[PDB]
């Protein structure tokens, strides 16, 4: 078989005469039925132009014998047949030879009423079919060797009975013939305006979420071809199948034929723009209904490699090739976005993943990318992704790799946070995650990585619980959580704006049970520059902070070791705030309060302080006084 | 020229401003400007982004059609001068916002390669996929229906892209609710005119014959001069009116946007409508609408040399076809030709995304948390089904930004609807109340009445209104599920009577 | 006058918005059936009525009548873009009606409460201050939740004069409807009623009401 060629069509759309002659012969026999309507009818419009145009028809349409029987087909009369046909429907409402042998002996007016009584018989049966989609066999319309001549009937049919024949109606009637499609082709070549609106008929009378139903097959068949017939239009059929919620089997076929059709490499593939769309998109009908498409792929267990689904993943996967190598530079955002997509995958559309596919995500997580901007968010995508899908890492080789990764990560959690320049938003988070799981909130857990992964999905805690194991006994202990405490970078512009949980509050809950002087971390370098640091209004955590502060810096941590003991701030590091304005006015207030509480608690508290004989420094007089 | 580079700003916001309104004030002192342009990078280092921005914004105003050599000139700068993404950025933003999309994609393309999150790669990648597809759809030729076509094809090609970026950028925060849509309904208009442009063509596509043959053309039952186009051009034209209602629903909604936006988006569904009218009372019956645009045409008042485009545009269409209303009969002789010159006129004025498509201002929203008896999940509640329902629904208004900067909230018209889950579908509780909030916080009692078995959806629409008097509809739109059961003492006497 | 100058504003901006040739012509009747009404009734002060919208436009009725509806819409908006604005005298001492509803006060939280299907009487109480005929106008207006308005005329003996133009009301209203699950809000409000529509020309209190359903 051939179908009509784009540009054939095209140049019938733009009723393009000189294309026309371009045209090859046997595009010219599959449009004939147009063609020669256009150069025998009486002309609509009278301009010049259009005559000279009907001049070159003229001299293109030598060369078939087929006009001549066209001709004698339009010689019939088609009053009477219009009446008979009607009368023969409400009949239906209330030959020895095959259909093919009768249509080949019999005249053009018998082939007529013929064909015309069965695409109305065929209608009836799809308007009683109640959506049922079924089979109906003719030998006339599978015999290939009168397709062309029934073809061209069938255009003349349609051509002129408008009423008695709606275009909508004998397509969806005609899906149902074994060479639906092909007839569909040629006929909607014939009249090019009523593409877009056959293209819409189908989509709207075709069902939801069935891609194996043997309907569902051939509708989305013939709408591959419609589209391949016009690239240029093909994706808004994309668009009418996303609006129309049905058919995502074709929905993502038509993505698969544009970007098989454009090759552009620099930017992200429009496959995975189309996908982030549809499952992170705002909507959430579709996301329900894509949803639903990927779990019914995935429970067909057979390996059918022709399915759009398994196309989608090999071409996602392939895709993820390209990119994995460190990591180069400019791969890091379109590494970034492939990652997002794949843990929407997983997470809200439950696709499993085989076990190549564990591997190469596996390697991608573990890239090591540059320390700019992008790396710092890529990671944290990462190390997300790690913490939500621990079944991505079943085997001790996985295991491993990912334990040396996270080694590697925690020399460089600030360190990252200083060359990217950026405030570490992991490293921050890194911390809390290392305090939910000491103190055994899987729950935070799960709200966080959720918040920094932007979709809402669903995970088992066991799931955590098992790396839990591996995440509080070896790669961080108390020891470690207190290093990266110092270091992590102090909270900007603080205030109540600032939502969530700061590290203010890791901060003060480390100070609560003093693990920073039983390992000797100086804690002043970091409260002092954060106070310095607070804006309006007053986070409601400062004050309990520098309570538990100063009660450290008197207090020791436990009786046998009277030595735990907080450095107070200096003196000299106190003026520079008072001096005056360099900086704020809760800047100076907490701190005022700092040194009134500290003064007041030395009396307070005097007895363990004598017991101790660690009497810190009493402020001098000068500082006291200068204290406005 | 003797600005000492801290007037300079002050100046070109003085000379946009005053662009802004007549178009030779701009069109013919081109090479000047650039000529004060190209020095910018030596005559000045610490404040080179505002006065460079600046001139950008200048520069563009004053390019009407298309940017020459001068063009590449401003790259070279931008590259060799101190030049930082976000000011690339805001010089990319002020030329698509000025309709000089050929400078918007090649900076957005130089963008692409910036940035972290992934959300801002895809609106930069979105961006610049809009901006190319108006460039490609700048290169029309007038009167010539077949470039049109392929033309349009090609550009409705790239917003499909454009889009589906777009729609992937979206998050649970700023959820580009006006961006995404506007952009929609625009790729919407544009396919509405190829299906006209491709029905008028195809009118020589063998229409007569199908008239005539079906009956006799003298005096034709399927119309005046029957035809198959008969039928697409009602298609057509209701589809059309259905986009431009579409737009209403849009402008309804934002209710945020200055009072630039809403100009913009009214103008779109006035060119909307224009073709249905076009249409309507050129192919259709002429007689029957016979009016006159007996009304005040012109006039300039318009804030933008775009709007003022437009309405030269109008009128142009608007005086064409009121001549031709009678010459010919419906068969539509040259009715194409007037057709397919308002299409390319309509497409020929480029676009311009409008502020509130980049930068919101003045978030405002409801929250209309109804308290009902709660049902934490979605499981129906109960009511005796013979006595009544109340619901107490609660509301709050709350400002992130300067509460009034332009629209202040008057009053919230809620709107509470019932309709019978199971089945005028049962509409018959369907009511509204106007409550002011006084300082933030607004309660009204509703009551609702219903004697159904089957359960019930409650639905409440907010539908703002402001001080001078408007729908505004917005507001969550809540849903709740009402169970509906009887009393077994009503259900025996029911039985037995 | 000012009303009929509002009259032509409608009018106008229907026709505006409407191309029904027919139901333009219907309106263009109608409102020149209202300009002759008029004119014949304040047959008086014309003279004193110069240079006025009606003034010019009676001047120029008959062409008026003569022409279609669609130029004449036209004329009306030309007529009031050039039209003037009249002077209103002032007049000698008056005042504008006030009524202020004095029980129930409203703000009680404790809800009346009644058998369903039956009645709660509520008493009304309110200060009118200059009108002029209470008795034949004023009435009292009970807006239940569900959307229903009930127009209430009190009695002709319900309305003590006390003192000169400062009538008190005295009544009560009626009050039912089937059973509710909590309290709702009965709006009580005084309307004033003209020779056809009526104004409201008072501040709308709430009523808490509680209808129990019957027990045994």
């Amino acid at each position: 078989l051939q179908f009509v060629s784009p540009f054939a069509f095209e140049a019938m759309q733009k009723v393009d005469v000189v294309c026309l002659a371009s045209l090859s012969d046997p595009e010219l026999r599959l449009l004939l039925p147009c063609l020669v309507r256009m150069a025998l009818c009486a002309p609509a419009d009278q301009s010049q132009s259009w005559a000279q145009d009907k001049k070159l028809i003229l001299r293109l349409l030598s060369g078939v014998e087929a006009v001549n029987s066209i001709v004698a087909l339009l010689s019939v009369d088609f009053h009477a047949l219009e009446q008979d046909a009607s009368k023969e429907q409400q009949l239906r409402h209330k030959l020895q030879h095959g259909l093919t042998l009768e249509f080949e002996h019999s005249d053009s007016p018998r082939r007529l009423r013929l064909v015309l009584s069965e695409l109305l018989a065929i209608m009836n049966k799809v308007s009683e079919s109640n959506g049922e989609f079924f089979f109906k066999s003719s030998e006339l319309f599978e015999s290939p060797v009168y397709l062309e001549e029934a073809a061209d009937v069938l255009c003349i049919l349609q051509a002129e009975l408008p009423s008695l024949l709606p275009i909508v109606d004998v397509a969806e009637a005609l899906l149902h013939v074994r060479n639906g499609a092909w007839f569909l082709c040629l006929l909607v070549a014939n009249v090019p305006d009523s593409f877009n609106e056959v293209c819409r008929g189908l989509i709207k009378n075709g069902e939801r979420q069935d891609e194996e139903s043997l309907g569902g097959r051939r509708r989305t068949d013939a709408l591959r071809f419609l589209c391949k017939m016009n690239p240029s239009q093909a994706l808004k059929v994309r668009g009418m199948v996303v609006e129309e919620c049905h058919l995502p089997g074709l929905g993502v076929a038509l993505t698969l034929d544009h970007t098989k059709n454009e090759a552009c490499e620099d930017g992200v593939s429009d496959l995975v723009c189309f996908v982030s769309g549809l499952l992170l998109g705002t909507n959430a009908k579709v996301r329900t209904w894509f949803g639903t498409f990927i779990r019914n792929g995935q429970q067909r267990k057979r390996e059918t490699s022709s399915s759009v689904l398994w196309q989608m993943r090999r071409q996602l996967l392939l895709e993820l090739m390209g990119i994995l190598p460190g990591l180069k530079e400019e791969h890091v955002v379109k590494a970034s976005a492939l990652l997002r997509l794949y843990c929407a995958l997983m997470g809200i559309a439950g696709l499993k993943p085989t076990e190549e596919e564990a591997e190469q995500l596996l390697q991608l997580m573990t890239s090591r990318p540059p320390a700019t901007p992008a790396g710092v968010r890529f990671v944290s995508l990462s190390f997300c992704m790690l913490l939500a899908f621990s079944t991505l890492v079943s085997t001790p080789e996985q295991e491993q790799l990912m334990v040396v990764w996270l080694s590697w990560m925690i020399k460089e959690e600030a360190y990252f946070e200083s060359t990217s320049g950026v405030s570490a938003s992991f490293g921050e988070m890194l911390l809390l995650v290392a305090m939910y799981f000491h103190s055994n909130q899987l729950s935070a857990i799960i709200d966080l990585v959720c918040s920094t992964l932007g979709m809402k999905i669903v995970i088992k805690p066991s799931s955590l619980s098992r790396m839990k194991t591996i995440f509080t006994q070896e790669i961080f202990t108390e020891q470690v959580v207190t290093a990266h405490a110092v270091r992590v970078p102090v909270t900007s512009n603080l205030s109540a704006n600032i939502t969530g949980f700061l590290p203010i509050h890791c901060i003060y809950q480390l100070l609560r049970s003093r693990s920073f002087t039983k390992h000797k971390v100086s804690i002043k370098d970091w409260i002092y520059r954060q106070l310095c640091e607070t804006s309006t209004p007053l986070h409601p955590q400062l004050l309990p902070l520098i309570d538990v502060y100063i009660n450290s810096i008197l207090t020791p941590a436990s009786k046998s070791n009277p030595e735990a003991t907080n450095q107070p701030v200096t003196e000299q590091e106190i003026l520079n705030i008072f001096q005056g304005q360099r900086f704020s006015i809760t800047a100076q207030l907490l701190v005022l309060y700092y040194i009134l509480s500290y003064e007041e608690a030395l009396l307070a508290n005097t007895k363990t302080l004598a017991a101790m004989q660690r009497k810190p420094k009493s402020y001098s007089s000068s500082l006291m006084d200068q204290i406005p | 020229h003797s600005a000492q580079d801290a007037a300079r700003i002050l100046m070109c916001h003085c000379l946009a401003a005053i662009a802004m309104q007549l178009p030779v004030l701009g069109d013919g002192m081109l090479g000047d400007l650039m000529e004060l342009y190209k020095v910018i990078g030596r005559s000045a280092t610490d404040k080179q982004q505002e006065l460079l921005v600046s001139l950008a914004t200048v520069i563009f105003v004053a390019s009407q059609k298309a940017l020459s050599v001068e063009s590449k000139a401003v790259i070279k700068q931008q590259l060799e001068s101190v030049s930082n993404g976000w000011t690339v950025y805001r010089i990319a933003r002020q030329a698509s916002r000025m309709g000089n999309h050929d400078m918007a994609k090649e900076l957005y393309q130089s963008l692409l390669t910036q940035v972290a999150s992934e959300h801002f790669y895809f609106w930069l990648n979105s961006l610049k996929e809009f901006s190319h597809a108006e460039q490609c759809l700048t290169g029309l030729q007038e009167e010539n229906y077949s470039s049109a076509l392929s033309c349009i094809a090609e550009s409705l090609k790239f917003y499909h892209k454009g889009i589906a970026s777009l729609t992937a950028a979206s998050t649970p925060l700023n959820p580009l609710s006006f961006q995404c849509e506007f952009v929609k309904l625009r790729i919407d208009l544009l396919q509405a005119f190829s299906q006209l442009i491709c029905t008028c063509n195809s009118l020589k596509t063998s229409p007569p014959p199908a008239i005539a043959t079906t009956i006799a053309m003298t005096l034709g039952n399927d119309l005046q001069r029957c035809g198959r186009i008969s039928n697409q051009m009602k298609q057509s034209m209701e589809e059309f009116r259905s986009l431009a209602s579409r737009y209403g629903d849009l402008y309804q909604a934002s209710f945020d946007a200055d009072s630039a936006t809403l100009r913009n988006v009214e103008l779109q569904q006035q060119s909307c409508l224009l073709i249905s009218h076009a249409i309507e009372a050129l192919i259709l019956d002429p007689e029957s609408a016979s009016f006159q645009e007996y009304g005040s045409t012109g006039t300039a008042h318009a804030d933008s040399e775009y709007e003022r485009r437009m309405m030269s545009v109008y009128n142009h269409v608007l005086e064409e076809v009121e001549s031709l209303n009678r010459k010919y009969t419906p068969v539509s002789y040259m009715h194409t030709a007037c057709l397919c010159n308002a299409i390319i006129a309509l497409l020929k004025v480029p676009l311009s995304f409008q502020r509130y498509f980049f930068q919101k201002l003045q978030s405002t929203s409801i929250k209309l948390a109804l308290s009902p008896s709660p049902r934490n999940p979605a499981e129906p509640i109960a009511v005796q089904n013979n006595q009544q329902l109340a619901l107490k629904v609660e509301g709050v208004v709350q400002h992130g930004s300067k509460p009034g900067l332009f629209r202040k909230i008057q009053s919230v018209c809620l709107n509470v609807s019932s309709t019978l889950q199971s089945k005028i579908d049962n509409m018959t509780n369907e009511m509204e109340q106007r409550v002011e909030p006084h300082n933030d916080y607004f309660s009204t009692q509703f009551l609702l009445n219903f004697a159904i078995l089957g359960t019930h959806n409650i639905t409440v629409e907010s539908s703002v209104k402001d001080a001078n008097g408007i729908v505004w509809k917005t507001g969550p739109r809540t849903t709740i599920f009402v169970k509906s059961l009887e009393d077994p003492y009503s259900q025996q006497i029911r039985l037995q009577q | 006058h000012m009303r009929l100058q509002a009259k032509a504003l409608q009018l106008i901006v229907t026709a505006r918005t409407t191309r029904g040739l027919d139901p333009l012509f219907g309106m263009c009747e109608k409102f020149l059936q209202e300009v002759d009404f008029f004119q014949r009734y304040f047959i008086a002060d014309l003279p004193h009525l110069q240079d006025s919208f009606v003034d010019k436009l009676l001047d120029l009725m008959p062409r008026l009548m003569t022409s279609k509806p669609a130029e004449v819409v036209k004329i009306l908006q030309t007529m009031l873009r050039q039209s003037a604005f009249l002077h209103l005298p002032l007049p000698e001492q008056i005042h504008k009606a006030s009524a202020t509803i004095i029980e129930p006060a409203g703000e009680s939280d404790n809800p009346l409460r009644f058998t369903s299907g039956l009645v709660v009487a509520l008493d009304v109480d309110a200060t009118l201050e200059h009108v002029q005929d209470p008795q034949n106008t004023v009435k009292v207006q009970v807006l239940y939740p569900d959307g229903q308005a009930q127009m209430i005329h009190p009695k002709p003996a319900d309305f003590r004069n006390p003192g000169p133009g400062r009538h008190r009301l005295i009544t009560q209203v009626y009050l039912s409807h089937t059973a509710w699950t909590e309290a709702c809000q009965v709006e009580v409000r005084l309307l004033l009623a003209y020779n056809e529509g009526t104004i409201p020309f008072s501040k709308p209190v709430k009523v808490y009401i509680m209808p129990k359903p019957a027990r045994r």
